[PDB]
This record gives structure tokens, C-alpha cells and sequence, in this order.
């Protein structure tokens, strides 16, 4: 009952990598690599923005004197930033900036658990010359799809009118592959290899994923393992 | 009769669920019967589902 | 006789209220769901008879 | 980020060789994780003497 472990885990871009675990007995590759992308894919740790308070603006419908970009457009195009903290479950980053040209998401303020690891995204552009935006961007942690209906139960006074949220997109894996391909160790009768070619936002780093997904795995068969 | 009228405009926005109708150009048409995660999606070797 | 528009509104309570400024029209951009209201309205019918 | 685990595992015997046993918690896709590796390994690699 020959056991895995990890081997060399390729990186190639900062959004994805090849990782790789080289002792399979018979048929397991396939075992693994179907159950791991379930749970790559599905449940895993994700930063993604919230809540949004914008500067003169009472909902996602109107428009701002000033920017080309609907309201409505630029809390997506929030949907879609990048980002990773450390210590911090929910941190709320102050954006500012005015002046001619594209507002990228290099112009935040940085906090010690700010990691921006995409500052061309871009949030929106500046079509005069002075015209300021300030929005205060509340960014938390959670797990899997929550959208922004869902979310408006609570509610509990959040009077703040301007306070607009947005659909909670919490996952940094975006394409998760698995090729088995037989690996021959030098003495062995038959044993395969297990290439999982996964996809990411950059805000999450190989080694820690693989070694989550297994943890919630053997986690669940607690249970089954007594009755 | 009517001495002042207000009217209240609000803006609802609808994603997609089941048992909304669509179809293609070619006169197929369709109502979503289930939602499905990616994770049971077919895939083809490169992993993209469908 | 005449019917108000007024934000008085007998039995709703200070939650109901919230959404509504002093005139009675809820104010712009505030989200609402089944059962807030939009403008408070009010008639007159006289002598209940309990 | 903290992982909802099952309860109830009412296990229903047929005689003496095969039950069926059932589990009520599972999350999102999770009954397929299972029932599929399980699936897998029992039909597989397991102890026999034949």
C-alpha cells in the first residue's frame, strides 16, 4: 500500500503552474486527480471585494460628473481585482486619485497585508483634468459564490445609502487539469505519475492549495472511517 | 379626483434561473431545468469546462 | 375626504419608518424588498364601528 | 472559512451481505467526491483472498 508525496512543483507564470506527485500505484492517478479537481475548483480560501462606498454616488445606477465608466461597470470591473492579505479578515483600502488617465490599482493605499498582485488592472480611467474620486473599498475573506442578493438578509441598518455591494466572486482557481502519464521508477512493475495543471488569479500559492484541498478531503472522512 | 400622484422608480436586476426560456437563431429553443457546478461540467484535456 | 401622502402612518413601526424621510417618499437609492414601503399613503374612513 | 461536516448515518442492513447507508450533511458536490474516490478504491485495490 505504497503512499504518495509531492515533487517538483513547476511554476511558469505568475497565474499558473504544473504541479506534480510522482508515487501512484495502479489506477490511483486517476482517483486523485478527479477528486483534487473537485475540491481545487470548488471550496478554497478567496479574497474578493465587497462593499463599496463611493464618493457622491447613491447607487450603481447613476453616473459620476467626471468618468466614462458607469457605476454599474466599475463595481465589476472591482469583481475582477486581484488581491491577497495575511492577518486580516476584512481590510478596507482608501483609493484616491484625479487627474487625465487611466486609474489603475496601483494608486490605493497600501496596508501591511496589501498585496496587489495585478497594479494595471484596471478600475476605471479620468476624462477631466480636476476631478477627484475617493471610495472606500471593503475587502473580506470567505469561501466559494456569494452573490450580492443573498447578502441583503442581514441587512440589519445598513442605512448607509452609499454603500453599495457587490457579488461576493471568493475563489482564486480558475482552470484545474489532471493528466496522468505512467511513471517509471526505477524499480517498480508498474507505476503512473500524477501532472496537475491548475490556473489561478496569482492570489494563492500552489504548495498551500494542494495541502488544503487534501486536508477538507481526509477531513469529511471522518466520519466514514467509524459509524 | 386625483389632488397629487407619486411615482417610485426601481431598478430590479434578474440573473438567470430555472425556468427561463432560450433558445439559439435556429429555432431551438430551451427553458434551464438545473444549475450545474463547474465541477460536474464536462472538460475537455485541457481542463476548461463547458 | 382628501387622502394624504403624509409619513404618519398608524401601526408601522420605527424600522418601517427608516427608509422613508420626513415627507413620506423613500429616499433615492435605497434598496428596498416585499413589503417596504414606497410612499406612504393614508384615507379617510370614518366611525370604524368596532 | 470553516468546513460544514455531516451528521445522521442511519445505516439500513439487507440481511447479512449489503446495506445501504446513508449520509444527510454533504456540501456543494461533495457527494459525488465521495461516492466517486469510494467508489474507486472499493471496486479496486482491496484485501482478497480468492
Amino acid at each position: 500500500f505504497l503512499k504518495p508525496r509531492l515533487v517538483d512543483i513547476e511554476q511558469v507564470s505568475s497565474t499558473h503552474a504544473k504541479v506534480t506527485l510522482e508515487p501512484l500505484e495502479r489506477g490511483f492517478g486517476h482517483t486523485l486527480g478527479n477528486a483534487l479537481r473537485r475540491i481545487l475548483l470548488s471550496s478554497m480560501p478567496g479574497c474578493a471585494v465587497t462593499e463599496v462606498e463611493i464618493d457622491g454616488v447613491l447607487h450603481e445606477y447613476s453616473t459620476k460628473e467626471g468618468v466614462q465608466e458607469d457605476i454599474l461597470e466599475i463595481l465589476l470591473n472591482l469583481k475582477g481585482l486581484a488581491v491577497r492579505v495575511q492577518g486580516k479578515d476584512e481590510v478596507i483600502l482608501t483609493l484616491n486619485k484625479s487627474g487625465i488617465g487611466p486609474v489603475t490599482a496601483a494608486d490605493i493605499t497600501h496596508d501591511g497585508d496589501v498585496e496587489i498582485v495585478k497594479p494595471q488592472h484596471v478600475i476605471c480611467h479620468l476624462t477631466d483634468e480636476n476631478a477627484s474620486i475617493s471610495m472606500r473599498i471593503k475587502v473580506q475573506r470567505g469561501r466559494g459564490y456569494v452573490p450580492a442578493s443573498t447578502r441583503i438578509h442581514s441587512e440589519e441598518d445598513e442605512r448607509p445609502i452609499g454603500r453599495l455591494l457587490v457579488d461576493a466572486c471568493y475563489s482564486p482557481v480558475e482552470r484545474i487539469a489532471y493528466n496522468v502519464e505512467a511513471a517509471r521508477v526505477e524499480q517498480r512493475t508498474d507505476l503512473d505519475k500524477l501532472v496537475i495543471e491548475m490556473e489561478t488569479n496569482g492570489t494563492i500559492d500552489p504548495e498551500e492549495a494542494i495541502r488544503r484541498a487534501a486536508t477538507i478531503l481526509a477531513e469529511q472522512l471522518e466520519a466514514f472511517v467509524d459509524l | 379626483g386625483v389632488l397629487k400622484i407619486v411615482k417610485v422608480y426601481l431598478a430590479v436586476k434578474r440573473r438567470i434561473q430555472p425556468g427561463d426560456k432560450m433558445a439559439g437563431r435556429h429555432g431551438n429553443k430551451g427553458v434551464i431545468s438545473k444549475i450545474n457546478p463547474i465541477e460536474d461540467m464536462p472538460y475537455d484535456e485541457n481542463g476548461t469546462p463547458v | 375626504g382628501p387622502e394624504e401622502i403624509t409619513a404618519d402612518i398608524p401601526n408601522v413601526g420605527e424600522a418601517a419608518l427608516s427608509k422613508l424621510d420626513e415627507s413620506g417618499i423613500v429616499y433615492i437609492g435605497a434598496e428596498v424588498t416585499g413589503g417596504d414601503i414606497l410612499v406612504g399613503k393614508v384615507t379617510p374612513k370614518g366611525e370604524t364601528q368596532l | 472559512t470553516e468546513f460544514l461536516k455531516p451528521r445522521l448515518v442511519d445505516i439500513e442492513q439487507v440481511s447479512s451481505t449489503h446495506a445501504k447507508v446513508t449520509l444527510e450533511p454533504l456540501e456543494r458536490g461533495f457527494g459525488h467526491t465521495l461516492g466517486n474516490a469510494l467508489r474507486r478504491i472499493l471496486l479496486s485495490s482491496m484485501p482478497g483472498c480468492a
